[PDB]
């Protein structure tokens, strides 16, 4: 339940941060998808957070991981 | 001259840390498998007739000549 | 509010097909675009502007530029056409495959030389496909099966954005559905590129001796590799023992090539050795090897220009009934610097900024005519300036991928009212040249 | 208003180091954000509810900076020292003045953990490989080291007791042990020892489950964390060999799996994971607080989407009914 | 000294042409050196700082940076555009694809000196800058 935060100014649209997320992953790639809620979408070529409330992120780092230019900042701590 | 036999070998390293012949890699542990299994490899470079890692093996798996 | 599906973006080799446009209410403002990177969202943005071109502009005497009727830019083209000895046309990049089919057909009529930017970009590449061959694959084969991927000399995170979220990496595909965790990545440049960032080897090698390092692979795959140096190109001998067995062991690998290739020593020997690898590898292992194609339509020329005269580039078409290719002796810029021309058309490129400025010195002495939908560089060194429609936004069409896959593209925003598109300008051009009566 | 109970949260540099200061009596939690592992029994024992979880897969990969594991409420936490005493990998240090003091045990009031190590010394050979499977680095091997990778620790050929001819019997040159304090009992130094003269029970014992249809692929955070390395990814099997079944996404190992829960806290999937534990094995006799803390370890859990906002900065797990 | 040279993409770059060729977003992607620190250091280069960069082909000043891509020490590179093709060479090797990556370059700290737009560099190359 954690929250991310995207640096749009360095943002580029790349689009690997919603391609790797696996809680986006969930819908398309699960047998019998049990969410289908999606943290990022690429909404004018900046990645866009859904995921206002913070509610389905498990800190998994795969998106931090994931995105060439480092510009999404993962938050442990309570907002 | 040298042969191991991987039939009755553990992969202990006692064999490959005396000789600077025996080289033993040990491939990544995976819980796969879940074992220990990797590679004994023996020079001609550096050997000798001391056949000390013969009997320095746990088990019997080296005959040297 | 009237949301439209799949259309395409129309800028890098990726030709990403999956945006979404929401239209405004009259069919004439684009208000969000989903999907898209930023150099895509900014070709709509573009695209959807108010302020314009619409009519044609002349050179007047004193330097200014001038508008003039679209039949009197025609007439000033058809007529330069025929007097000129040896006219030029280069461009193509960025047009539909009907706008490269009406050029081959117009500048069959002049009698000129007739080329586009592969010669410049990924034209060594072919000189070596006629070398060696091309083993290649859709990009589908490896978002679906691909085990390892190899970026030989290539950017992706800064060329094409979308490519490794759409094609190669991070999709989970068919026999991939594990997604990114089992694919390994190896990335080559001198620098540390963001394509390395993302990736999880990288041979970090000395610029121009990829030939010296494709040598030593070519060596460890044929298999006494043991006799390679301690270091070849700056790259470690370990490290590439290491990153050869990856290449053998892979169940279907793919390798990307880009400037790092084609813009250095050895244009196209570079990439011949590549193709000799790969086709190496595919005696144990199942390997392809796959160009970076860079503008959207950029193998549409190839294709079109196939399929009408067998040459892809570098067409020399003044016999007027059999057709020459030798990219040393017909290409644009070993033209312009032998002076050998007598007419430059600037049709979908950017000629002035994109040329060495020696050429662009060499070809200007020539009239110049630019038809272009915006203001640029060509546009702002040219006798006159024919706007037209773009490709993907104003007008539809077929495009060609990075790997000779049609995209059918969509129209999304009406043209300005006036403003026609290549295919019917090229064709009034070829009109105009008959009624001349040559 | 009053000052003195100065409560303090400094990040020491690997070292999350909570504090409660007097005059002259400190308090100190400290924990070692290198073994934290991400499991959650130091927040189901905490007597008074102040230790959270937080993000495990990106501060165990390295991509987080300004958090660990877990967070304490130092203005909650009692310094009862429960969670040191229940932590499977010692990675929680309790400091009453300057020393690593625990009050509870020195008046025998709070069960420890049965890891019953040993290494029969009659009977290990100096081997290597209990070191070299060892998932935590637990394996304190004293031994001469020979000419393999360095100068002779006796020399070659008093590696081997000879009369210089035949070999006098048994060499075992050294000693080797198992820093009880580390080992997490996962047993891939027990299970691959050669000459099975090593001795370790599981903590905790119970069953694990993986839905493998319902892993979203790309997501090895399970694997990453998983302290004693009980997870894989199933390798794909090549060509001509995959008989028209394609391949399981994730899976595990119940031999090693020592039931700590990491992988449960770290998976953002639905419900993959499937954890229960049944018995945690103990020395010292019993508590009314140890019983209550075996209803809180054993309730069933497993993964979840969308938890609540109110609580956004923490883990919560799906109770099983 | 010689510090061979490349010259490649960026998405700044593509995102200012596409903006525009003439617009101040296309001005600032591509008037830029991306060098390492480490040569910036020994020529004498302030961080941010007009540099000439002068080929056997040309000449340009360019503002010179450190990029993130790290450039191995005795590599330069210009995010390809106007300023790039003023100092690149013609040279084709009978295949029509320009020395665009591997040219030798010296380079030369020169601050206090403008930098020249798109415009001027291309139209008073040809001898058209009426501006
Ligand atoms: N220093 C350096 N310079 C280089 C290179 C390098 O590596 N280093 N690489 C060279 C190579 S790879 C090439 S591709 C060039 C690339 O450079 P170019 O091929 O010139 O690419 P653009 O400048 O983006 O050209 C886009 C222009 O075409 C217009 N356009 C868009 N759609 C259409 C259409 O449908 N019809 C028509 N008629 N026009 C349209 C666009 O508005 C724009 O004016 O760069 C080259 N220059
Ligand atoms: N934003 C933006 N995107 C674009 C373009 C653009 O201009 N702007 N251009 C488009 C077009 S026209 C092109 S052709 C494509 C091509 O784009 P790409 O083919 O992907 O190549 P580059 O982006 O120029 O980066 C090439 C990489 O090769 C490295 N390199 C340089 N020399 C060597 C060498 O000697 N050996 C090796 N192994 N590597 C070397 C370079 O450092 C660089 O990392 O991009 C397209 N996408
Ligand atoms: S940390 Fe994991 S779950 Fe959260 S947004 Fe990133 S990829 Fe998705
Ligand atoms: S991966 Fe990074 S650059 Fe790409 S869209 Fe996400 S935040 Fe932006
Ligand atoms: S030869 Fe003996 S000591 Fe050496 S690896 Fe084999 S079993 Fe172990
Ligand atoms: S016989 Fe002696 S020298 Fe040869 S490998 Fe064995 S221990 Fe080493
Ligand atoms: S990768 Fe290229 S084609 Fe795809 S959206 Fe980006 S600019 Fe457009
Ligand atoms: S119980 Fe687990 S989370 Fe808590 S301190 Fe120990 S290892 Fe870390
Ligand atoms: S010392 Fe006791 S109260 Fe404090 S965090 Fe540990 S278990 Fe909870
Ligand atoms: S694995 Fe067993 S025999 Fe080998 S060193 Fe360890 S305890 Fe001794
Ligand atoms: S049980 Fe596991 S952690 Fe403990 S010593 Fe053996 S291998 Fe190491
Ligand atoms: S597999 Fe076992 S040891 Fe590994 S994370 Fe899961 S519960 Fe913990
Ligand atoms: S079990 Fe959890 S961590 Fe493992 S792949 Fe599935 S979602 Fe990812
Ligand atoms: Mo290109």
């Amino acid at each position: 339940a954690f929250a991310v935060h995207v640096n749009m100014e360095r943002c580029t649209g790349c689009n690997n941060c919603v391609v790797a997320c696996p809680v986006n992953a969930l819908e398309l790639n699960t047998v019998n998808p049990s969410s289908t809620d999606k943290i990022y979408k690429v909404i004018n070529g900046d990645a866009v957070i859904l995921d206002v409330k913070h509610e389905l992120c498990a800190g998994c780092g795969i998106c931090v991981d994931a995105c060439p230019y480092d510009v999404i900042q993962l938050s442990g701590q309570p907002p | 001259e040298f042969k191991v036999d991987d039939e009755k070998c553990t992969k202990c390293g006692i064999c490959g840390n005396l000789c600077e012949a025996i080289n033993v890699l040990h491939k990544p542990f995976s819980p796969e498998i879940g074992k220990v299994e990797g590679e004994v490899i023996w020079d001609e470079a550096y050997c000798d007739g001391c056949n000390v890692c013969a009997e320095a093996c746990p088990s019997e798996a080296i005959k040297v000549t | 509010p009237k949301v439209i599906e799949n259309v395409g973006c129309p800028y890098c080799g990726c030709s990403c097909d999956d945006v979404r446009i929401t239209v405004s209410d009259d069919g004439k403002d684009i208000l969000e675009v989903e999907n898209v990177c930023a150099i895509g969202t900014e070709i709509f943005k573009h695209g959807c502007s108010k302020d314009r071109i619409r009519l044609p502009r002349m050179r007047q005497p004193d330097g200014s530029m001038k508008d003039i009727s679209y039949e009197e830019a025609i007439d000033w083209t058809a007529r330069h056409l025929l007097k000129a000895k040896k006219p030029l046309m280069y461009g193509f990049g960025s047009t539909n495959c009907e706008g490269q089919a009406a050029a081959a057909r117009v500048m069959e009529i002049a009698g000129g030389m007739l080329d586009n930017c592969a010669t410049i970009c990924h034209g060594p590449s072919f000189l070596a496909i006629f070398d060696n061959g091309y083993p290649s694959c859709t990009l589908g084969e490896v978002k679906n099966r691909a085990d390892v991927i190899v970026y030989w000399g290539s950017n992706p995170a800064h060329a094409h954005p979308r490519h490794m979220s759409r094609y190669s990496i991070f999709p989970r595909g068919f026999f991939t559905g594990k997604g990114q965790k089992k694919r390994t990545v190896i990335v080559i440049d001198p620098r540390f590129t963001d394509t390395a960032n993302v990736a999880d080897y990288h041979l970090q090698v000395k610029q121009g001796h990829d030939y010296e390092l494709f040598n030593a692979f070519r060596m460890v795959i044929h298999g006494h590799g043991k006799d390679l140096p301690d270091e070849v190109a700056g790259i470690k001998k370990e490290t590439i023992l290491e990153v050869a067995e990856i290449m053998k062991n892979a169940r279907f690998g793919t390798t990307f090539f880009g400037m790092g290739l084609t813009h250095t020593d050895g244009r196209n020997h570079n990439i011949d050795i590549a193709i000799s690898l790969t086709r190496d590898l595919n005696k144990i292992s199942k390997w392809t090897i796959m160009a970076m194609r860079g503008h959207y339509n950029i193998a549409g020329p190839g294709v079109v220009w196939s399929w009408t005269f067998g040459f892809p580039y570098c067409l020399d078409l003044t016999k007027q009934n059999h057709a020459h290719m030798n990219p040393g002796e017909t290409s644009s810029v070993d033209m312009a610097m032998r002076d050998e021309v007598d007419m430059f058309i600037n049709i979908g490129t950017d000629a002035a900024a994109h040329f060495p400025i020696p050429a662009v010195k060499q070809l200007k002495k020539h009239p110049w005519v630019t038809i272009d939908p915006s203001i640029n560089m060509a546009s702002e060194i040219s006798d006159l300036h024919i706007p037209v429609c773009i490709c993907g936004v104003d007008v539809g069409g077929i495009v060609y991928r990075m790997d000779n896959v049609p995209i059918q593209f969509r129209k999304v925003i009406e043209p300005p009212e006036g403003v026609m598109d290549d295919e019917t300008l090229l064709n009034k051009i070829a009109d105009r040249m008959e009624e001349l009566k040559a | 208003s009053t000052l003195f109970p100065k409560y303090s949260k400094t990040t020491d540099g690997s070292k999350v180091i909570m504090e409660q200061r007097l005059l002259q009596q400190v308090n100190n939690l400290i924990l070692d954000n290198d073994i934290c592992t991400g499991c959650g029994i130091c927040s189901e024992v905490c007597p008074e509810e102040a230790i959270s979880v937080g993000a495990v897969g990106g501060v165990r990969r390295g991509l987080v900076d300004d958090a660990a594991s877990i967070h304490v409420d130092e203005t909650k936490c009692s310094y009862c020292g429960v969670c040191v005493i229940m932590c499977p990998f010692s990675a929680l240090a309790l400091k009453v003045d300057g020393e690593e003091r625990l009050p509870i045990l020195e008046k025998e009031g709070f069960p420890t953990y049965d890891k019953g190590t040993a290494i029969d010394q009659d009977k290990c050979v100096r081997c290597n490989i209990c070191d070299d499977v060892c998932p935590r680095d637990a394996i304190d091997r004293d031994v001469p080291l020979f000419e393999g990778e360095d100068k002779e620790g006796l020399a070659k050929g008093q590696a081997v007791e000879l009369k210089i001819r035949t070999v006098v019997g048994q060499k075992k040159l050294g000693n080797v042990n198992i820093i009880d304090e580390d080992c997490c009992t996962c047993r891939w130094c027990a299970i691959n020892c050669p000459t099975e003269a090593i001795t370790v029970n599981k903590i905790f014992e119970g069953e694990i489950t993986f839905h493998a249809e319902k892993c979203p692929g790309g997501c090895s955070t399970c694997v990453d964390v998983c302290p004693a390395n009980a997870i894989y990814l199933p390798t794909p099997k090549p060509a001509k060999d995959m008989k028209g079944q394609i391949e399981a996404k994730i899976a595990v190992n119940k031999d090693f799996c020592i039931l700590c829960g990491a992988c449960v806290n770290a998976c953002p999937g639905e419900d993959i994971i499937y954890l229960r534990r049944d018995s945690v094995k103990i020395k010292g006799k019993e508590t009314d607080l140890f019983k209550k803390i075996k209803e809180k370890l054993f309730t069933p859990r497993t993964s979840k989407v969308k938890e609540q906002p109110s609580l956004a900065g923490s883990v919560e797990l799906k109770a099983v009914s | 000294k010689t510090l061979n040279m490349i010259t490649q993409r960026a998405v700044e770059e593509g995102i200012a042409m596409e903006i525009g060729k003439t617009s101040r977003q296309y001005f600032d992607a591509c008037s830029i050196i991306e060098m390492n620190e480490q040569d910036m250091k020994e020529l004498g280069i302030m961080k941010n700082t007009n540099v000439r960069v002068k080929s056997e082909s040309g000449e340009v000043v360019v503002k010179a940076v450190v990029g993130r891509q790290t450039c191995y020490p005795g590599l330069c590179h210009i995010r390809q555009g106007v300023w790039a093709n003023q100092v690149v060479p013609p040279r084709t090797q009978s295949t029509g694809a320009p020395q665009y990556s591997g040219f030798p370059v010296t380079v030369e700290p020169v601050p206090n000196e403008r930098l020249k737009t798109a415009l001027e560099l291309v139209q008073g190359a040809v001898g058209m800058w009426k501006g």
